């Protein structure tokens, strides 16, 4: 008798995460007052087996 | 089948004319095979204007 057993296993993983938070604000004597801020998330996951 | 002829092993009657040579022979082959893939992508993207 013989018996040959082959076993292989790849997993494979990537997260990225980016963040970006931008704010501008003008702030005059009680006469002007603008404010401005952006956000942006990007964030990604990808796992792979085999 | 005059003679009553048997075989050696006494397991099977057999004609006067014919002889039998005992070769008990076994082949067994098995033969497995499992490919299994798994791909996970996740993404999520996020925008914030004030």
């Amino acid at each position: 008798q013989e018996d040959h057993v082959r076993s292989s296993f790849l997993l494979d993983n990537q997260n990225s995460q980016n963040t970006v938070t931008a704010s501008a604000g003008i702030a005059f004597l009680n006469i002007v007052n603008f404010k401005v801020e952006t956000d942006y998330i990007s964030q990604t996951s990808l796992t792979k087996d085999y | 089948y005059t003679n009553c002829k048997t075989t050696e092993d006494g397991q099977y009657i057999i004609p006067d004319e014919v002889y039998t040579i005992p070769q008990k022979e076994s082949n067994l082959e098995m033969n497995s095979e499992v490919l299994e893939s798994w791909m996970n992508y996740q993404s999520t993207t996020s925008l914030s204007i004030n």
